[PDB]
């Protein structure tokens, strides 16, 4: 009846294999980032399965964001605030990619990048 | 007059240590700032544990913090964030509450702050009950610990509608902050981020909008720095966005700055020079206090 | 004759000045900033005799992104150039390629910058 | 056979603390890797100051450091970098550098490393009279060094082409490696980076190309997990692109890993697993994919 203490869920094997690939190689992305990609890239090249899809690239960016937290969470901060940055700015570009997707099926990075944006 | 202006280590991400703290404090005396609210997000005990208590290493190093406060004539302000999980209702809680600012006020901190910033709007079943509306559950537990510390100068408060965009359903019919304006105690202060989270402007008219709600003049948690939202963009900026026409309406101006605490001089040295421009109720020209700090900043480097 | 010594040249208020025009604030850029945003997409748009000075003018001007970097990284403090390496490392980077591109003219991020291509 | 597997901290930016090379240590034992080079270019009396010496407070930091590597079973390498403003002809340089390298063994030091790599080609008018060639004046002090020492077990050379895409005008053809390859001494040993700085495969054919021109097997400096060049990106793949192959033809593989010193868990821990797999190996045994879900298991862990 009263307010539940505070738990946070333990990072799982499967948010590191989720990590490993987003953060994968030079040359190479993970199977699991190589896809997402894919289907990111797919949902936009159409316009109205697709929806069946969708879905799964939304749960697909919520593992990403469930990732990010039990990582947040964590007891060894130590090895989270050596990649925080690389982490949370992941969690915050899928954020924005699955509420486009949302947006789709319903009818930031500084100077650098901007400079980045403007070259093929 | 009392205007307390200074900086908010509030951030998402790893916190400063001592000897930063320490040249934070060498820093915001120099330059005639007076502030320093600890808010670091990483504190378990600050905000998730905060029912647990410092050990004996933790304890050494926040009297060791507290010292260096002092001995740069910088006010020290512990905030504490327990909305969480706590049972506003319950008087465990309300007493482990007590017992935590005792611990804290055995370090030697005087001015304390309760947090209710990013917590679930809904009540447990216990709690809603015992409180009219979740406001009058918060101010509550705020107007019990302030007069338990007997009644102390500097009490900070933080609402949960702590900028304009969070209001509902606007600043001026918000429930919410009417509650907080008739209820909570005069001696006690309120945080504003002002009309948004990362406010790019803070108008004067918003600024009497709010304080008519709540009663008083805020003391503004700035977040025009702030960069835990996206560490891949650095802010070197001057303070800008806020009329100078704000300090005589402000009780004061705290700002939450970059992650990367070296990165902070010019957010830091701007808002000094913006302070003292009209510390007494155009004088302060964002590109000119740039070129201020930058030429006192070059210093550094060598 | 001898080798020459290496005497690293010190940090000047003009780095600091560009410094904090390319790192300014959350919405807006700082002048400089701003104003080689505005000369990269002219000379793009472009392929008259002011456009061999414009894309002088520019690449200098990138030279200068370089300049106060080597100088940032030679410095005294490694205390505040840590702090920033990062963020200043990438824009001397992404202005080096610019810098190309614009001598070219008159003859990366990895899988976050990616998504972030793909938005709007 | 004696083989160099480990780590070369060899990066731009922000250097690993004691704690942190204390940890590396440990963790290099545990899985078995024995070298750990000390090239970070912040420590600017390793690089652009080689001429001035260590204080006493740094001169305390490198003991601890050195012993520690002793103390773990790791062999600790101290790179220097002197191809910046170094008159090769002008002994009172040479004596510099004897002087600098003597301070480094009374730390606990016995293995040495040259490097003459991302420096000037053309030489000034001293060395342009006494050296025939740039590759001429650097083995020149490089043998000169390794017997002042007197002769150490580890001794390291890095070239100026170090990699395929920087010789000229090719691996095989190349004036510069040909006069390393002839006039370095035998116990001296060469650090190539593969077909380019950052290689995504370093083929064997490759190996055996720039062996023949350096009349020697390469120890590999890898900048496969490398980060300074783009801090936006992180590399926790496994280590990939390297035939178990190559154990067999090269003296070793030191990694230069991403900056960020907790993020090289799956980079140290999949070369540890590569370099085991083919370990006695004389001249698949190694899949990347498995070699990654081992470190991803190992590496939970460390996070509760």
């Amino acid at each position: 009846m009263e307010k539940p203490l505070y738990t946070a869920e333990p990072v799982t094997l499967e948010d590191l294999q989720l990590l490993a690939d987003l953060f994968y190689l030079p040359y190479e992305h993970g199977p699991k980032g190589a896809q997402m990609l894919r289907e990111f890239q797919w949902l936009r090249a159409n316009s109205s399965e697709w929806r069946s899809r969708a879905a799964k690239f939304e749960e697909m960016c919520g593992l990403v964001m469930g990732m990010f937290t039990r990582l947040s969470n964590c007891a060894n901060r130590t090895i989270l605030y050596d990649m925080y940055s690389y982490v949370w700015d992941i969690k915050s570009i899928m954020s924005m990619v699955k509420s486009f997707v949302q947006w789709l099926g319903c009818r930031r990075g500084g100077l650098a990048g901007e400079f980045q944006r403007l070259l093929p | 007059r009392r205007f307390l202006c200074g900086v908010v280590e509030g951030f998402y991400g790893r916190p400063w240590v001592m000897e930063q703290r320490k040249e934070l404090f060498r820093r915001l005396q120099k330059w005639e700032l007076n502030t320093y609210l600890y808010a670091p997000k990483d504190d378990y005990k600050h905000r998730m544990f905060w029912r647990e208590m410092y050990s004996v290493e933790e304890a050494e190093q926040l009297m060791t913090l507290i010292s260096a406060a002092r001995e740069y004539e910088i006010e020290f302000i512990y905030a504490i964030s327990p909305g969480l999980d706590i049972t506003f209702s319950n008087p465990k809680e309300v007493s482990t509450l007590k017992r935590k600012l005792d611990q804290v006020s055995q370090f030697g901190c005087r001015s304390f702050a309760l947090l209710f910033d990013d917590i679930d709007h809904n009540m447990c079943a216990a709690d809603k009950e015992v409180f009219s509306s979740f406001a009058h559950a918060q101010v509550s537990i705020t107007n019990e610990i302030y007069q338990y510390l007997g009644e102390p100068e500097t009490f900070l408060f933080c609402p949960t509608e702590y900028c304009g965009t969070f209001c509902y359903p606007n600043v001026s019919q918000s429930p919410y902050l009417r509650t907080v304006g008739e209820k909570l105690l005069p001696g006690i202060e309120v945080l504003w981020t002002g009309p948004k989270v990362v406010s790019k402007e803070i108008p004067v008219e918003s600024i009497e909008e709010v304080s008519k709600i709540i009663k008083r003049a805020p003391v503004i948690w700035d977040n025009i720095h702030a960069n835990d939202y996206d560490q891949k963009r650095l802010f070197l900026g001057p303070y800008k966005g806020r009329s100078t026409e704000l300090i005589p309406r402000l009780k004061g101006v705290l700002t939450n700055p970059n992650c990367e605490f070296e990165a902070n001089y010019v957010a830091i040295h701007t808002l000094a020079t913006w302070y003292k421009s009209n510390m007494n109720g155009v004088l302060y020209s964002p590109q000119m206090a740039l070129k201020l700090a930058l030429t006192e900043w070059l210093q550094e480097f060598g």
